[PDB]
């Protein structure tokens, strides 16, 4: 229930599969702060 | 790091209401991005800058 009310949310209360997937897209990307420093840590080198 | 980053640094600073020049702003640009030790990553840490 709470990813379709953040697809209605993202695609104007109409749970299409594009509307969806950008929830779904939308949650991982929220919670990838520690993701985004390890990639970009072995992208400069950091952690090789 | 990118100058569309460092023109909205340069904005910010603007903003916070100091005068700021084209050297000055690229050389905190650079000191920023030394002290994160990354080539293309600057700090995001703005109580230092």
């Amino acid at each position: 229930r709470a990813l379709a009310e953040e697809a209605a949310v993202l695609g104007g209360g109409l749970l299409t599969a594009e509307s969806v997937e950008q929830a779904i897209a939308a949650r991982e990307h929220r919670s990838f702060l520690s993701e985004e420093e390890f990639l970009r840590a072995v992208q400069e080198g950091v952690i090789r | 790091a990118s100058p569309e980053n460092c023109t909205a640094l340069g904005g910010w600073l603007l903003a916070q209401g100091f005068q700021l020049t084209q050297g000055g702003l690229t050389r905190l640009y650079d000191e920023a991005r030394r002290m994160a030790e990354q080539r293309d990553r600057m700090d995001a840490r703005l109580v230092e800058i």
